[PDB]
DNA sequence: ATCAATATCCACCTGCAGATTCTACCAAAAGTGTATTTGGAAACTGCTCCATCAAAAGGCATGTTCAGCGGAATTCCGCTGAACATGCCTTTTGATGGAGCAGTTTCCAAATACACTTTTGGTAGAATCTGCAGGTGGATATTGAT
DNA sequence: ATCAATATCCACCTGCAGATTCTACCAAAAGTGTATTTGGAAACTGCTCCATCAAAAGGCATGTTCAGCGGAATTCCGCTGAACATGCCTTTTGATGGAGCAGTTTCCAAATACACTTTTGGTAGAATCTGCAGGTGGATATTGAT
């Protein structure tokens, strides 16, 4: 059973993940404030990505079903399956 | 020994990511994560691979998008280093508390 | 048997901007010169960023355009970054920027 | 149904020895039915604010004005109606 | 030129009986409706295209609903709406 | 009527009808423009019994927009829903950042 | 002037009901820009609905249109 | 003489217009600079009451929030005077220029 | 702690602008009964691709040590905004033509709707082509110690 | 500025993977061509409600004084970045069964399509009514000073 996978997510990714970003240093407290975020963000895109895979009585969730719940929330990406 | 002065590596990291484009967050982990969620949500439920991947670029494209933010939060502070009230100030004024 | 593409002098199928005018339901009826001016938009739209993808192709010595170059072609556009400021091309990176204050040394 | 081959021509059309990927065409994919959503609701709705069931070039060229930033709104202007006169004589 | 604006004040009095409203105020909450009306409609007519259906039933409003309306607020509005069609249905 | 076959206040056969000439889709089933009408009563409903308060509250008998923009912000969920309407003479919640107070 | 016309009392008077205590003196010319700037993105909408109409009268209808594009619905005036 | 001290006025100030709803722009001088700038986009026009008014309604709403952010802003970086820098930073921060 | 100036809160008074009550007219709903059409669920099922188990190997996460330096907290100072009383220049308010915003009638260019015939973009099947990923090496910067 | 340690650069070189290449099938498009319907431009017109302007009125500009705030320079203690050793778990290459997606056909409950009869929610003209916003009195909390 899955359980504490947001751990998963290693300080070092959080770490690549803020150099993009351009950040140049890094509080240690940072990197848990980011679990947080992460987690809120996913927990409300696939919210409504499983909502719209249930009205279409399917049981697998498509990138289609993704897609469409990121252009609800304003965060409309390009490119996808 | 040789040894970098500290922030060396870091600009050099920065740089590094910027021209790559690649997700900087391990597959595997990332898609028990999102497993994890959602079947916390409702149950026998599968995924597209593409679909975990829509939704890992998304992620990043969200989280590096933050991260500049925080960043500017933290000049205006004349700090270098983001702490979690940068990510705090950002956030709300982004318009997700606020 | 003309299409209606090449009456209008398009790449961009006429025809189908057509028919997909009907199946968005928009309006009740749709007039013969919608999907004209429609196509001609969205051909003249993909022709702009294009040249610019391809640019950033040349200047990253690579022949084929791929991702990042969008990416790189619409973030350096003050108007395609306005038109596509809420867009994610996925795999497509963020353009290298480093705020002055975080460099070295002065001067 | 994809916009891949007209994408293609185009493709051509600016850079005769230029390739695209299929993530890049993927990507100019959704990019083409994104803005052809966006001007085509501008349009549906511009129609019911003023009581008419008819979209027309001309729902299509406000629609446009509305959604395209600076010089891209005036240039995509043009090429449209161009290419509504021209089509409109040729039969 | 419709408006919401009695049914607006029917609902009103079951809910505040002394209570009364004034124009500004009226206008308001007629733009509300017009908006949720909106935001649902269109969430619907979406939800249907995706499916590639040709009808908005109410199981493309109850979802739209789902998807647009907080938590709680969804809860009770999807009660209240399967409540209104249940009672339609039984009725000779 | 049908609001009355329903159960409702607000017009189930007006809401059909603005679901047709909305060009939403092609067909629009019974239930819908039931279902919707329910739920545009319900949240007008709790709209209008917050904003009621709300002038009891303030010592008033008739609502005014500043009865409604007080009844929505202090509501997480309303607040969500109308987190990008702005309700004309509205105001904003009294609100003072506790760092700008005297120093007691 | 007319930009000049929204006064520093004004401007001062709004920060207030913003919760702002002490105004630097650069904030009035940095505000009428940003007003300025707003001003124009929406007016030029609602002047586009206007147009489309045929009328030579900016209806308030146009304005909330025009807000509701630049995702700044405003409920007070009709829909 | 009594006199009071330095944002104690401000203060009340501050309380007095959170209460209130009216607009706190004359209504002529921003007819003028609205009418202005439609000017330059299509000669000859003529305003409604109601335009005018949405517009301002509208104009004062943004502005007011765009004010309590800049404020959060300024305190953010340990200050207590909205100065323009921390303005630039909100309209960074909400999109309004990236 | 002690006055002394102001501001703020409150119980009450009352004209009036706007909310309410009443009648009447009415086209445009919205309800209702007939009968013709159809979307999409049900039932069978082909077939894509999701999960998942197996294994070998190094790309990388983890954890530790060390010290450089950046953030936090204290002090100090010049300059900048807040508060005020003076003063009048502009906005505000109530009135009066006429310009367009709409309500209505007309009628033709243009959009269904239907039946065919024709051209095509999608494609799955196989197989030849090619841009660059990624490995190598060694000439040019970038850095940091002295 | 010199010098040793490292990282960055970049052009040459080879190989698999993903791209450009064809043969033919072709349902579903897109085109062509009467026949029948109609939406909305166009010209005419009355009624609002908008632009203009006069003069009653309610704020704003202006100069002064100074309290206190932000910017600057300083100090120091702790926490984050660099460098390193170690070894695990992610990535990769493959294969298998079977779920559950997506295709195809059947076919009735539900929906569109008039057509007829009833009701009703919007409007316009008129009179009645009433919730409260400004207005006053007077007590008392708040603030700034000595």
């Amino acid at each position: 059973v899955l359980r504490d996978n947001i751990q998963g997510i290693t300080k070092p990714a959080i770490r690549r993940l803020a150099r993009r970003g351009g950040v140049k240093r890094i509080s240690g407290l940072i990197y848990e404030e980011t679990r947080g975020v992460l987690k809120v963000f996913l927990e409300n895109v696939i919210r409504d990505a499983v909502t719209y895979t249930e009205h279409a009585k399917r049981k697998t969730v498509t990138a289609m079903d993704v897609v469409y719940a990121l252009k609800r929330q304003g965060r409309t990406l390009y490119g996808f399956g | 020994p040789h040894r970098y002065r500290p922030g060396t590596v870091a600009l050099r990291e920065i740089r590094r990511y910027q021209k790559s484009t690649e997700l900087l967050i391990r597959k595997l982990p990332f898609q028990r994560l999102v497993r994890e969620i959602a079947q916390d949500f409702k149950t026998d439920l599968r995924f597209q691979s593409s679909a975990v991947m829509a939704l890992q670029e998304a992620s990043e494209a969200y989280l590096v998008a933050l991260f500049e933010d925080t960043n500017l939060c933290a000049i205006h502070a004349k700090h270098v280093t983001i702490m979690p009230k940068d990510i705090q100030l950002a956030r709300r004024i982004r318009g997700e508390r606020a | 048997a003309k299409t209606r593409s090449s009456r209008a002098g398009l790449q961009f199928p006429v025809g189908r901007v057509h028919r997909l005018l009907r199946k968005g339901n928009y309006a009740e009826r749709v007039g013969a010169g919608a999907p004209v001016y429609l196509a001609a938009v969205l051909e003249y739209l993909t022709a702009e960023i294009l040249e610019l993808a391809g640019n950033a192709a040349r200047d990253n010595k690579k022949t084929r355009i791929i991702p990042r170059h969008l990416q790189l072609a619409v973030r350096n556009d003050e108007e395609l970054n306005k038109l596509l400021g809420r867009v994610t091309i996925a795999q497509g990176g963020v353009l290298p920027n480093i705020q002055s204050v975080l460099l070295p040394k002065k001067t | 149904e994809s916009y891949a081959i007209y994408v293609y021509k185009v493709l051509k059309q600016v850079h005769p020895d230029t390739g695209i990927s299929s993530k890049a065409m993927s990507i100019m994919n959704s990019f083409v039915n994104d803005v052809f959503e966006r001007i085509a609701g501008e349009a549906s709705r511009l129609a019911h604010y003023n009581k008419r069931s008819t979209i027309t070039s001309r729902e299509i060229q406000t629609a446009v004005r509305l959604l395209l930033p600076g010089e891209l709104a005036k240039h995509a202007v043009s090429e449209g109606t161009k290419a509504v006169t021209k089509y409109t004589s040729a039969k």
